[PDB]
């Protein structure tokens, strides 16, 4: 037989879930949440590095000119000037003086380093969730991973969850995106052709390798000097060792709801947002009858002290009448009071740890087929920061109708009977007529 | 590569505001945010002895000073004199624990 | 004396042969082949009043 329950996702958290079948020993168990991830489904659209500037030799012709045949290639460039003088350690180069050519030729390519550093931009979309979870009830305690699509299913002794579907589509993410070495970024990163020059990546490659690819680095020459032999070439500096310095805050930081962002593969874990439903068929081999454990009455409990802590600082005796000595479990049946031990072995006395800290729980324990209430007074703790999450849940900061909202009952007003008896004055003076 | 750690920051842990005070060595980074779905964050640069005053609600602080584990910090529940003492003291506990609903309904 | 701020030692005079200290000073374990010791406080405040 397979039913509900609700898990908050927050690591750490314990929850506490009730089967109930007439004829058997009433069982609950123990749930928590340890890792999970989003890993989004990326695909690619390009990658960038820094480029280099390749420049072969100006071969200058005297007192003649030459052709440029162009080349398949980024950004071939090609300059022929006139006029020009070189002069070179032995005098000049050549012997002529009016019809003096040079020949500047220069290309841009990719640089032979970035083989091992590189951006690059993926378009990024919709992810799905894996957890993991602790399922202590007292009989072998297993540890699980398991997805949340519903359909994956694993069974531990002949007893199965299921978890899917999920609550929420809350991303830490968004449809455009960019991995450096150890962070994510969040900013629309321009197409695959607008190349503008200073931008993030004005050089843009398809993959790792490809024999081809694409640069608008803004790239034109000069003529040079009276004697120096060399290649002006005016450009643009890189725009992608410009974003290594002119960009701070990445993801990893910004992050929503304290998730954690982790590279290789970019996966995001431990985030803390909504609940997940889990469906589980139980099994037979802890599945208990009821004429074989404790069946005890006249379940005379008490209180001891109650903090307003946020871990186990409310502490309740109890005590009860044992009939034959085993083990049984406890629970809570409202939301306002969490319990620590789940299985208490009855013997003598008793003393569980409630963990409730809103103003001053009035909560119902049982043990066994057994029904009984306590309720206490509780004082704010002295501290003011603490390194541990919460363990109440409770939103329930109302107390509960006791110790503090019997002022209500005192300041119920009472006065409208007395206007009663002023509408039985009117009721005699109509007697008359 | 080995990098020189930061000496530690001793905080001060007031209501719903935690204040941790540095000693810097070296010019170092300070880096934090909160947790809930609202994501406020700010991060510094600091150079000489200076405080820092960063906000804890409930939802938790998370914040990494230097080459550390990134530290975690939550308001314990809140405070307050005497609750639940006979007189008026209930409207005066409930002045904390989101009071505007308290002033609406008094 | 907290430590960092002013006073973070002191003595009644220049002979009181025992002395307050506060200087949150503590010591880690070293790495592996190199033989030192770690330990870690914050620095001698009084430079930095
Ligand atoms: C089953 O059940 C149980 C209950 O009792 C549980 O538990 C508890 O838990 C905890 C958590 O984990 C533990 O703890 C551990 O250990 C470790 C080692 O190292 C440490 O570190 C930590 O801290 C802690 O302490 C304990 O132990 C326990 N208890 C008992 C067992 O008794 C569990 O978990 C379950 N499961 C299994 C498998 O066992």
């Amino acid at each position: 037989y397979e039913h509900t329950a609700v898990i908050p996702n927050q690591v750490g958290f314990p929850y506490k879930a009730h089967v109930a079948r007439e004829g058997y020993s009433p069982l609950t168990l123990q749930m928590q949440v340890v890792e999970t991830s989003l890993e989004p489904t990326l695909n690619l659209e390009y990658i960038t590095c820094d480029y280099k500037t390749k420049v072969p030799s100006p071969y200058v012709k005297c007192c003649g000119t030459a052709e440029c045949r162009t080349q398949d290639k980024p950004e071939y460039k090609c300059a022929v000037f006139t006029g020009v003088y070189p002069f070179m350690w032995g005098g000049a180069y050549c012997f002529c003086d009016s019809e003096n050519t040079q020949m500047s030729e220069a290309y841009v390519e990719r640089a032979d380093v970035c083989k091992h550093d590189y951006a690059a931009a993926y378009r990024a979309h919709t992810a799905s969730l894996r957890a993991k979870i602790k399922v202590t009830y007292g009989t072998v305690n297993q540890t699980v991973e398991a997805y949340v699509n519903g359909d994956h299913a694993v069974t531990i002794a002949g007893t199965k969850f299921i978890f899917g579907p999920v609550s929420t589509a809350w991303t830490p993410f968004d449809t455009k995106i960019v991995v450096y070495k150890g962070e994510v970024y969040n900013q629309d990163f321009p197409p695959y052709g607008a190349g503008q020059p200073g931008r993030f990546g004005d050089i843009q490659s398809r993959t790792l390798d490809s024999k081809d690819l694409y640069a608008n680095t803004g790239l034109k020459l000069a003529r040079p000097a009276a004697g120096n032999i060399h290649v002006p070439y005016t450009q643009t500096p890189s725009g992608f060792k410009t974003w290594q310095k002119d960009r701070d805050s990445p993801l990893n930081a910004k992050a929503p709801f304290g998730c954690t962002i982790q590279t290789n593969p970019v996966r995001a874990m431990n985030c803390a947002v909504g609940n997940i439903p889990v469906s589980m068929d139980i099994a037979d081999s802890a599945f208990t009858r009821l004429t074989d454990a404790p069946i005890i009455s006249e379940l005379l409990c008490t209180v001891s002290t109650c903090t307003h802590s946020s871990d186990f600082g409310g502490v309740a005796v109890l005590s009860y009448k044992v009939e034959k000595a085993g083990r049984c479990d406890v629970h809570s049946h409202s939301n306002v009071a969490v319990l620590q031990e789940v299985s208490i072995e009855a013997e003598g006395r008793s003393v569980i740890h409630f963990s409730t800290a809103s103003a001053a729980p009035s909560f119902i324990v049982s043990v066994c087929s057994s029904r009984a209430t306590c309720t206490a007074k509780c004082e704010p703790p002295k501290d003011h920061v603490v390194t541990y999450p919460a363990n109440h849940n409770g939103i329930t900061l109302p107390d509960l109708s006791s110790t503090a909202m019997t002022w209500a009952q005192h300041l119920a007003g009472g006065v409208g009977l007395l206007i009663a008896l002023a509408v039985l004055i009117l009721v005699i003076v109509t007697c008359i007529t | 590569c080995r990098v020189p750690l930061a000496p530690e920051a001793l905080v001060r842990s007031g209501k719903r505001e935690a204040t941790l005070s540095l000693h810097p060595i070296h010019p170092t980074l300070l880096s934090y945010r909160t947790l809930g779905r609202e994501p406020v964050f700010d991060e510094q640069w600091i150079t000489t002895q200076t405080e820092v005053t960063i906000p804890v609600p409930v939802e938790g602080v998370e914040y990494r000073w230097g080459n550390h584990k990134p530290q975690r910090l939550w308001s314990q529940l809140t405070t307050e004199g005497r609750a639940h003492g006979w007189p008026h003291e209930i409207i005066e506990y409930y002045y904390g624990l989101h009071p505007t609903t308290t002033i609406v309904v008094v």
